[PDB]
């Protein structure tokens, strides 16, 4: 019983808060605006069953944009290997990762 | 008579005068003889952190003018 | 079907209304005892 | 409408002032000449960046510079 | 320690929920939920939700828990084992979760979770001359017409509903 | 961080003054002094719930100084006056059905 | 250096609270055709020191409490809130210059009733709890008009920033476009702090303030000084909010002397109202709120919503 | 994912099991319910601020308003129960077993 | 020596703070209440000595028994005395609180409030005038001034 009264009357009651790529106040972009736009423009019109398999890559990029789990796992690997090399003494941090270089701009 | 309350009102007024004058003089002492930078919005903090980086001495209130460019 | 456990269950009332199954009494005194100071009052307050 | 109003201004002047202030607040922007200028000032306040346009060759109403004559002007805002 | 400030506030938040959820009394339950609302409000304030944190203080702690304590003063009379045991049970479970996620930097109770501080996942951009959260809340009036209609209608119906059911007739 | 230092200083000064006012009058060793449900009111609870409901209506009214800055001013003015009108109608229904009685 | 600024805020707060007791007793003395204290110090200036040393060594009262921890936390919370209501106050510069200092003060003053409610829970009297409930209902009642009047005034400000509210009033005092909001604000802040004619705990119209009654209460000096910090604070907040003074950016002491003189006159106006009127009955100030102030406050809230749109006078956000 | 989301979810489940295991009082049940709402508020706010998704900033306000009106309705039910029985104990509310 | 000097100055400080900040609790029993109300009136004005008017019965320093103590209000007098925090003091004002007075031989009158409470200052009169009661209050302050609490503590 999804009585789509909004599309029948042509009124907009709640389609504006629905996605991040909608018309935002003062044109503020969301952090995953491009990824959600790619996933929506992929998955539009082809239905859920074709959208789960034919738009899997845009959906994975958008989920990894939102949650950043692969990015945090990569940073965990880099930080853990860096701390292991500090513990093994085979690595010294550079002057630009120590606070002694007077940043760019 | 009625002016006998004025020593107590004077002491209470000095006690109200101390915090604002104190924070004005502390903001001038802590920021190079000037007002504290008001950063309510992220653009103002962006410019303030740019000032902190371009001063070289890690202070936003050290202003670099036309003497810094060639 | 009554059991050993559900033996204490009486049937509910007919109009589903159960019987409901007081007011405050205050000893009073004047606040600062300079004007009256020797007054005692026993109240029956209703809120 | 005249005797009832004087009677309620005698009895409950707080509520008469309340409904008068509320009624003027409702009906006065529909009769105000300055309500348009609120809209005009709020849309002329540049919170974002005016992202430029690729000049394909024929856009005569879009300027090439801020100080060019064509473009939406704010002489009404300075003058009023 | 200071980089993990939102995590420390979240652990204090979980400890407060264990504190009142064990339910020693409605009075101390209200106290524990007040302290929990304060530290969870601090969690919200440290991401940039200043208006939403002050909505916690002004509305949640300022009105609703005041009304809960007001009603608790009119319900119970002023003057254990299961409460304190469940409290130390929840405290042991939470510190075992903390020790696991700090020694392993990856834990899976229901979902996977990072072991570093949550400072990593922020954005490196600026918003300009506005708070984005403030402008999105300001958009309740221009964009959220239907939302304001249904919320105000629900509050007016709530007034009518409370006057109907507390009348007793 | 300046705010947290200020709050910690204020809470510490409050706790210090409470510790003084509970332990300083114990220094003078006094004598050992030996000689030796509340009625529920519906109106108190109703004024508390009336506060809570109108405070939720205030919570809806709180983004108005930011909402004046919008470009959809007809919609914004309509919904602002509509929320204050719903707060007024809530007060009118609280009036006329004898809800504001003996705590008027 | 910042801790020096915090101490130069919060210790002169306590000294100003100490001498507000002297100013109150003297001004209520001369308004009652008598004198206030003039024996204890030169012109009575050592009266607050003597009275504080007296109260800090007077015995804990007679009884014990229902809840010990809330009996400890109610003065701690009262003093903490009464000292943290000052930190966004721009005078001409605030200590913590926060973007939402108005909303911060309204929220921390909404938190202030827990000291009343926990002191009611802490005392063993079932009648002092009723009095605490009446005081809580009074305070949360007038918080409604505090919030809506404050919102209606900030519709001419543009933001919740308290420092912007000095910039707003550079051409005119904001009491001139908003004097009905100012007078309802002044009476509502008078009714927030349980101040006469609205002081029903410290007066009659009370079921427990009754001469050989129970209820262990805390050290009276701490609730008293938190109350007077609230009084001086709400008068400075009213001064910043309506009677905001001239500010020279190169001479801050001009604005500091100016808001100090206005805040002293407004606190003396509190002292001059409490020595002029009898007390309300409890239902009479409930009537004064819910059937007198709140209709006018909603009417003026609609008026100050729709008025900058019909005058094209919408203040800027920044 | 984010480490603070684990703690806010575990807080929701702690207040859930507090609400799903009554001791004596209905007021403690409503406190556990509003602790659940508090954890929902915090978790929704942290997501919406994290995403910089602008129009959902008004969503936690709607959650807070609707669920505090829900809480006022629950306190009125508690008041009617306490006016009936004298306490807010859950074992007095067992007339409907038969 | 040194410690005797320190406890002497501390006694001087606390006796100054107690006598210069007396808070009276009045028993308005009888006609002497009217004369205490004149002792608080603008002519004599107890409040300029730090002696406040209409203090809380909970926190108060001196109980002023101003009137006739009958047999029906002796336990109320003693219970209000026992609820007072130490140091509590008693000023007996007028002849009926002193020794029964004009109703000394009555069946219903306690013959002096000193049968009920320990009395510090006896203020005689029927009524003793507002100036005479203020004299009794200043004599009570002189009695508080020469207390040796910490000196006797250091010497015990
Ligand atoms: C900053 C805001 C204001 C702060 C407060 C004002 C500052 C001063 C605070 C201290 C005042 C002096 C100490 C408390 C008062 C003691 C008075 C008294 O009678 O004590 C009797 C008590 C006990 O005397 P006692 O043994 O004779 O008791 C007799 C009473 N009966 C029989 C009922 C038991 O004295 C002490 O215990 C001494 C405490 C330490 C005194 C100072 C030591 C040196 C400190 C430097
Ligand atoms: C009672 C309801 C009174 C108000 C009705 C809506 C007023 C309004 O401003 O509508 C335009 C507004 C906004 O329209 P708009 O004209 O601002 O649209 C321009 C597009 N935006 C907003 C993106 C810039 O609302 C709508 O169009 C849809 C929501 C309201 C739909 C009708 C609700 C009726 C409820 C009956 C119960
Ligand atoms: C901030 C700086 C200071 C501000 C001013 C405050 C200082 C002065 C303080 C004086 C001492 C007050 C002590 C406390 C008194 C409490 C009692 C009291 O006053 O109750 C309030 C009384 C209460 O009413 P009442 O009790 O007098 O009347 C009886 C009421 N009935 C019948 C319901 C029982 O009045 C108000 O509520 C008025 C509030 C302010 C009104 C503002 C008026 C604005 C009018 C605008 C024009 C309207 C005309 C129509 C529209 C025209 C449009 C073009
Ligand atoms: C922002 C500003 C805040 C200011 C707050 C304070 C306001 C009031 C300031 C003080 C006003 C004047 C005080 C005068 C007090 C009386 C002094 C005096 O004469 O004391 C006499 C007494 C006995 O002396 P004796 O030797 O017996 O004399 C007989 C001689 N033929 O001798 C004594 O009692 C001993 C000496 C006591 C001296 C006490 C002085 C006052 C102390 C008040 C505490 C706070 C002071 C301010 C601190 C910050 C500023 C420095
Ligand atoms: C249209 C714009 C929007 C309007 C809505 C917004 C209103 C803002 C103010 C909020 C007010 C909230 C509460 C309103 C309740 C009104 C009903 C009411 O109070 O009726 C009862 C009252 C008699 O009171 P009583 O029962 O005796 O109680 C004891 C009090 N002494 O009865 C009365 O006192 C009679 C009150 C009705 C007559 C008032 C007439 C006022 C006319 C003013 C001039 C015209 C203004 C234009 C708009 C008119 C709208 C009616
Ligand atoms: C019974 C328990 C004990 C009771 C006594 C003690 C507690 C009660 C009295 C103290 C209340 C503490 C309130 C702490 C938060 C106050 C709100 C707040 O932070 O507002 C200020 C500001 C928001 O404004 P804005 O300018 O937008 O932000 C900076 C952007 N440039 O935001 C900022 O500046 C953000 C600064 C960093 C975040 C600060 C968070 C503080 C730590 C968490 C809360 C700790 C208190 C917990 C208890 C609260 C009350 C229950
Ligand atoms: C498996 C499902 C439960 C998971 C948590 C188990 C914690 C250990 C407690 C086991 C049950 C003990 C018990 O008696 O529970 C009942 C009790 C309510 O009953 P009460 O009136 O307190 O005592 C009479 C005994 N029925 O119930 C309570 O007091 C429950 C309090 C709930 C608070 C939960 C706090 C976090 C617990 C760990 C995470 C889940
Ligand atoms: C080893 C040495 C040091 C040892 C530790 C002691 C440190 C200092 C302690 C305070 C001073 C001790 C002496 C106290 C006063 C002694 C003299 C005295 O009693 O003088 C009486 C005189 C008034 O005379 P009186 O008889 O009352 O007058 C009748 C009316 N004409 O009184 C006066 O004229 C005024 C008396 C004022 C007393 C001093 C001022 C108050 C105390 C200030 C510091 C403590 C308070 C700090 C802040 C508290 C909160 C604000
Ligand atoms: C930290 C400083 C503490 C100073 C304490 C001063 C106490 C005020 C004394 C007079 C007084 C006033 C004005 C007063 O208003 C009051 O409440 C009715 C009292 O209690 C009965 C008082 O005793
Ligand atoms: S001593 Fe005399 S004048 Fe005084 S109260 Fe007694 S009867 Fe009255």
């Amino acid at each position: 019983p999804f009585f789509d009264v909004q599309k029948k009357l042509g009124v907009d009651l709640d389609h504006w808060m629905t996605i991040q790529s909608a018309e935002q106040p003062h044109r503020i972009p969301a952090r995953c605006h491009a990824f959600e736009k790619e996933w929506i423009e992929c998955a539009h019109g082809i239905g859920s069953i074709r959208a789960e398999k034919e738009c899997k890559i845009e959906f994975e990029d958008f989920r990894e944009c939102l949650l950043r789990q692969k990015t945090m796992k990569r940073l965990n690997a880099i930080k853990r290997q860096r701390d292991k090399l500090i513990k093994e003494g085979k690595y010294t941090p550079p002057p630009h990762h120590s606070g002694q270089e007077d940043l760019r701009p | 008579m009625w002016f006998e309350v004025l020593p107590g009102i004077a002491v209470m007024g000095v006690c109200l005068f101390i915090p604002g004058m104190a924070t004005a003089r502390i903001h001038r002492f802590s920021n190079g003889g000037r007002e504290k930078r008001v950063a309510h919005y992220s653009y103002q903090w962006y410019l303030m952190e740019r000032d902190r980086r371009v001063s070289g001495v890690n202070r936003y209130y050290v202003s670099k003018g036309l003497e810094n460019i060639d | 079907y009554p059991t050993k456990e559900t033996a204490h269950w009486k049937p509910p009332p007919w109009n589903d209304v159960d019987p409901p199954k007081s007011n405050l009494t205050l000893n009073f005194g004047p606040q600062h005892p300079a004007a009256h100071g020797v007054l005692r009052l026993v109240m029956e307050l209703s809120g | 409408v005249a005797a009832f109003l004087k009677n309620v201004w005698a009895k409950e002047p707080v509520l008469v002032a309340s409904f008068a202030i509320a009624g003027l607040a409702v009906i006065l922007p529909t009769l105000s000449p300055y309500t348009k200028y609120s809209l005009m000032i709020n849309r002329a306040t540049p919170y974002n960046y005016p992202v430029p346009l690729r000049d394909d060759g024929n856009m005569p109403d879009v300027p090439s510079h801020p100080q060019d004559p064509q473009g939406p002007s704010l002489e009404w805002l300075k003058r009023l | 320690m200071m980089t993990y400030i939102v995590f420390i506030l979240s652990i204090i938040f979980v400890m407060g929920f264990v504190g009142f959820s064990s339910k020693p009394s409605p009075i101390y339950g209200g106290l524990g939920l007040i302290v929990s609302g304060g530290v969870g409000c601090g969690i919200v304030l440290n991401f940039g939700g200043s208006f939403l944190g002050l909505m916690v203080f002004l509305i949640y702690l300022g009105g609703m828990m005041v009304v809960f304590g007001y009603t608790t003063a009119m319900a119970t009379e002023q003057y254990n084992k299961v409460v304190l045991g469940t409290f130390i049970t929840g405290l042991l479970m939470e510190f075992l979760m903390v020790y696991y996620v700090l020694k392993d930097k990856e834990v899976e109770i229901v979902f996977k979770f990072n072991g570093m501080g949550d400072w990593v996942i922020y954005d490196t951009g600026d918003s300009g001359f506005f708070s984005e959260e403030a402008m999105g809340i300001a958009a309740l009036y221009s964009y959220g017409t239907w939302l304001v209609i249904v919320t105000g209608w629900s509050l007016l119906i709530g007034v009518v509903v409370i006057m109907e059911i507390t009348r007793g007739n | 961080m300046n705010l947290m230092i200020t709050l910690l200083t204020n809470f510490t000064l409050a706790t210090l003054l409470v510790t003084i006012a509970f332990w300083l009058p114990q220094l003078n060793v006094y004598s050992e002094k030996t000689s030796p449900r509340l009625p529920f009111s519906m109106k108190f609870f109703l004024v508390a719930i009336t506060f809570l409901l109108f405070d939720l209506e205030i919570a809806l009214l709180l983004p108005l100084p930011w909402a004046s800055q919008t470009t959809n001013l007809n919609t914004m003015l309509t919904m602002a006056l509509l929320l204050i009108f719903l707060l007024a109608v809530s007060l009118a229904y609280e009036w006329t059905q004898k809800g504001l009685e003996w705590t008027e | 250096m910042f801790m020096i600024n915090v101490l130069t805020l919060i210790i002169p707060i306590l000294l100003a609270v100490a001498f507000l007791t002297l100013v109150e007793r003297k001004v209520l003395g001369y308004m009652q055709f008598r004198k206030g204290p003039n024996v204890v110090g030169p012109y009575g200036l050592l009266q607050p020191i003597a009275d504080a040393i007296k109260l800090f060594i007077k015995e804990p009262l007679r009884p014990a409490t229902s809840s010990i921890s809330m009996f400890i936390l109610a003065p701690i919370l009262a003093l903490t809130l009464a000292l943290t209501m000052w930190i966004p106050l721009p005078m001409p510069y605030p200590l913590i210059n926060m973007n939402l200092g108005v909303l911060f003060m309204l929220a921390m003053s909404s938190l202030a009733v827990y000291s009343i409610l926990w002191s009611g829970w802490a005392s063993n009297s079932k009648y002092a709890l009723i009095g605490a409930l009446r005081a809580v209902a009074q305070t949360i009642s007038y918080e409604v008009t505090l919030a809506i009047i404050l919102l209606s005034v900030l519709l001419m400000n543009g933001s919740f920033t308290l420092s912007t509210l000095i910039i707003t009033q550079e051409q005119v005092w904001l009491i001139f476009p908003a004097w009905p909001l100012a007078m309802m604000w002044f009476i509502s802040t008078l009714a927030e702090t349980n101040r006469a004619p609205f002081d029903l705990t410290e007066g009659e119209s009370e079921l427990v303030s009754g001469f050989n009654v129970e209820y262990a209460a805390g050290p009276f000096a701490l609730f008293f000084m938190a109350e007077y910090a609230n009084i001086i604070m709400m008068n400075i907040f009213t001064t910043t909010l309506f009677l905001g003074a001239f500010h020279n950016p190169y001479m801050p002491e001009l604005y500091t002397i100016n808001f100090t003189i206005k805040s002293l006159l407004l606190s003396i106006t509190f002292l001059w109202i409490r020595a002029s009127y009898p007390r309300f009955r409890y239902d009479q100030l409930m009537h004064l709120l819910w059937k007198n102030f709140l209709p006018l406050t909603l009417a003026l809230c609609m008026w100050h919503v729709s008025l900058p749109i019909l005058l094209s006078s919408i203040p800027p956000q920044t | 994912m984010s480490l603070v989301y684990m703690n806010i979810m575990m807080a929701f489940t702690v207040s859930l099991t507090g609400l799903l295991m009554y001791r004596s009082h209905l007021m403690s049940s409503l406190l556990c319910l509003e602790g659940m709402m508090l954890s929902l508020f915090i978790l929704a706010t942290l997501m919406i601020l994290n995403s910089h998704f602008t129009l959902a900033s008004m969503m936690p306000i709607i959650l807070l308003v609707f669920a505090a009106c829900e809480a006022a309705l629950g306190l009125s039910l508690l008041v009617m129960v306490s006016n009936t029985y004298g306490t807010d104990y859950v074992q007095n509310l067992n007339l409907l077993q038969c | 020596s040194r410690g005797e000097y320190v406890v002497a100055k501390l006694d001087d400080l606390i006796n100054w703070a107690r006598r210069s900040s007396l808070w009276p609790m009045t028993f308005g029993l009888a006609c002497c209440a009217v004369e205490m109300m004149h002792m608080a009136a603008p002519r004599y004005d107890m409040d300029r000595f730090g002696v406040v008017f209409r203090a809380s019965p909970r926190q108060s320093d001196v109980m002023i028994v101003a009137g006739t103590l009958t047999n029906k209000m002796a336990p109320a007098l003693r219970k209000v005395y026992d609820q007072m925090p130490e140091p509590r003091y008693v000023v007996s004002m007028g002849s009926c609180a002193n020794g029964g007075g004009y109703y000394h031989y009555s069946y219903s009158v306690v013959r002096g409030c000193d049968r009920i409470v320990p009395v510090d200052i006896y203020v005689p009169g029927c009524p003793p005038t507002a100036e005479a009661l203020l004299y009794g209050i200043l004599q009570l302050q002189k009695k508080i001034k020469r207390e040796k609490r910490l000196r006797i503590w250091y010497r015990r």
